[PDB]
RNA sequence: GACGGAAGGGCACCACCAGGAGUGGAGCCUGCGGCUUAAUUUGACUCAACACGGGGAAACUCACCAGGUCCAGACACAAUAAGGAUUGACAGAUUGAGAGCUCUUUCUUGAUUUUGUGGGUGGUGGUGCAUGGCCGUUCUUAGUUGGUGGAGUGAUUUGUCUGCUUAAUUGCGAUAACGAACGAGACCUUAACCUACUAAAUAGUGGUGCUAGCAUUUGCUGGUUAUCCACUUCUUAGAGGGACUAUCGGUUUCAAGCCGAUGGAAGUUUGAGGCAAUAACAGGUCUGUGAUGCCCUUAGACGUUCUGGGCCGCACGCGCGCUACACUGACGGAGCCAGCGAGUCUAACCUUGGCCGAGAGGUCUUGGUAAUCUUGUGAAACUCCGUCGUGCUGGGGAUAGAGCAUUGUAAUUAUUGCUCUUCAACGAGGAAUUCCUAGUAAGCGCAAGUCAUCAGCUUGCGUUGAUUACGUCCCUGCCCUUUGUACACA
């Protein structure tokens, strides 16, 4: 079968403040 | 009465005899001696 | 801040609910238990 | 001592928190994402790439 | 779903450690697997603590009357011991003389927090060999972090401990570098 | 050691060149200040604040204010307990109120809690200058240490370096060093190719018992959701293969290597990332945490809630932006091309397909827990065929009026949409300034997060695809040496 990742965008920081870094954890279903 | 309805629901949760753990929002109220 | 005041000691309404300690208003017109 | 709320952020709150901010309402699980994170790889979500 | 199901999976594998380095820390908890340090108290006076909530699993989570070469066991595994109270100088260095020789490549232990009411005391303890950074990290390393709850000012362990290559147990059997021949 | 406005080197499109694409100039969107305010909650102010705290706030959120409920102050001592403590109460005056807030009234529920001492204890309340954790920056950097030996009484130094060279303390080389470990690299994920083994009405293609139509001696184009037969080339992806700069030139010095060429699926580390050393900094977050020290507070509450308003309020400056100024354009048929992706049990999510509708939308089923249905997401730029011949004219859609819907207890200060009239600058933007080297820039629209609702936002995605350099310190910065110091709080 393909394969389909779940991905989960969300900025690395708690508060708002830094350089707006985001980072996408995978789930990857098989 | 309303307080008696609990009491064997079972079988005041500061003199001890219940001890509490939070844990998300719904109370695992889990008990002494 | 109410009293319900202490009634230096004392009809009725329907229903085992109101159960005879129930004595209805003495006002006018009054059906009423105290209980609901 | 309430009125309607059915719907709404101040419907969802955060399983952790109860914190109706950052909410991820994605793949029914319902926490905000100050919230996730340090919560992340138990559930078997890594980073790849 | 199956999306909105393997992740229950996991979500519902999550919150149970939220609710286990809470209630069978003094009692010696390792990890769910039950992984444990500890493991009479976990049971308890015969019956005590086994059912307690087991009896709760259920009448919380929707279910019916009826059905040290780790980290995250060793960040724990003496935390207890800065909260009863010892010197965070040399209680330190007694983990890392634990588990070094314990055949293991590498440890790390640090304490962040007020030792004196400053801007806070930061000070690491190490010893050996400590693989970082790579893939070959995820494979060989176990960190944990427990915050520790003392009178005046929240502190901070963040330990770490790594697995030996040689006597991996599993996966890899030696670091990605790996050179020989025989002459 | 750190620092210098001292000297060498070395390096970067948060530096430049050669050029590309834009902003600052206009309307409007949004965020910041301001200002106004009962309140306009607030954090952040250089790169590293200002479409950033998921911060797209109508209630909520809500922290703000004008008001109004509540005990959800456990419990320990001491008081009304069994000659009723005490909560509740329908309606009425009150009040926003179908609120017993409260007043009258007399009912009334029943050792449940009413009161002070004491103790709690909730807090988006204060202190990121008391903290955890995490995060951001120096750092889109090459650095860091120890063993034996050498040098020093010593702190220290050597190793760790002239010179090349590399993206790199990457290596050749040189060497009082030698041999090492961390960092870089290796490692891991992904986008490509395999006519190969391993493969299927959930994928895609021929083909058959046969079926639809133009020409008609057998082809055109199909149709056949429990009608048969085939295939692994596409797809997808299990196991693996393959790129090693391989080979041969150009220049090397002795090489380390850099500029060509062929092979070619693949020549900037093959492309793009994930990780990440030794140390830092009063950096940001108590407005994420049942993380929180200590204080402030705890019954006319800063706790929680109900009602209503506010964060968006405009002589103004600024930041991320969207629609553009039109003839490579706009309007109009119409050809019709994706890829990335999400979706419903105590339930209303993804909606085909019907049918009403001017559209918005209505309504009606239906498939879909999902390679099956929505979905070939029949996307847009596009583009083929027409149209309007350069005014501010339709370019432009701003302000502004009228009418129909959709969400939602609740759209008023237009949530949002569709229709008709309105038709404002703006005529390519000053000083400045950004981003950028290949399937890149740029244009285009699409999903997902947000979401009850709402994009001019975010994270990604594919369609279309250039110019130009494949270089240097001239500026701005950073790293290594040398040097000076009365700095070490550096
Ligand atoms: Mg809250
Ligand atoms: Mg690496
Ligand atoms: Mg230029
Ligand atoms: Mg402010
Ligand atoms: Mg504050
Ligand atoms: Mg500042
Ligand atoms: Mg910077
Ligand atoms: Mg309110
Ligand atoms: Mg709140
Ligand atoms: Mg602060
Ligand atoms: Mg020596
Ligand atoms: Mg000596
Ligand atoms: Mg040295
Ligand atoms: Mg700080
Ligand atoms: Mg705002
Ligand atoms: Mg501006
Ligand atoms: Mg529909
Ligand atoms: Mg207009
Ligand atoms: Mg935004
Ligand atoms: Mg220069
Ligand atoms: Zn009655
Ligand atoms: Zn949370």
């Amino acid at each position: 079968l393909p394969t389909k990742v779940l991905k989960i965008s969300t900025r690395k920081t708690p508060n708002g403040e830094g350089s707006k870094t985001w980072e996408t954890y995978e789930m990857r279903i098989h | 009465e309303d307080r008696n309805k609990i009491h064997q629901y079972l079988f005041l949760t500061s003199k001890g005899y219940v001890k509490t753990q939070f844990s998300w929002q719904y109370y695992y109220y889990t008990l002494t001696e | 801040k109410h009293k319900k005041v202490k009634l230096a000691v004392l009809r009725e309404c329907s229903n085992p609910t109101c159960g005879a300690g129930v004595f209805l208003a003495n006002h006018k017109d009054r059906l009423y238990c105290g209980k609901c | 001592f309430s009125h309607p709320r059915r719907y709404g952020k101040g419907s969802r709150q955060c399983r952790v928190c109860s914190s109706h901010t950052g909410l991820i309402r994605k793949y029914g699980l319902n926490i905000c994402r100050q919230c996730f994170r340090e919560k992340a790889n138990d559930i078997g979500f890594n980073k790849f790439r | 779903s199956k999306k909105r199901k393997l992740v229950a999976d996991g979500v519902f594998y999550a919150e149970l450690n939220e609710f286990f380095t809470r209630e069978l820390a003094e009692e010696g908890y390792s990890g769910v697997e039950i992984r444990a340090t500890r493991t009479q108290d976990v049971l308890g006076e015969n019956g005590r603590r086994i059912n307690e909530l087991t009896l709760l699993v259920q009448k919380r989570f929707k279910y019916a009357p009826g059905t040290g070469l780790s980290a995250v066991a060793q960040a724990e595994s003496m935390k207890f011991k800065l909260l009863n109270g010892l010197a965070i100088r040399r209680a330190a260095y007694g983990v890392v003389r634990y588990v070094m020789e314990s055949g293991a490549k590498g440890c790390e232990v640090v304490v962040s927090g007020k030792l004196r009411a400053a801007r806070a005391k930061a000070m690491k303890f190490a010893d050996g060999f400590l693989i970082h950074s790579g893939q070959p990290v995820n494979d060989f390393i176990d960190t944990a972090t427990r915050h520790v709850l003392m009178r005046q000012g929240v502190l901070g362990i963040k330990v770490k401990i790594m697995r030996d290559p040689a006597k991996s147990r599993t996966g890899p059997k030696a670091l990605p570098d790996a050179v020989t021949i025989i002459e």
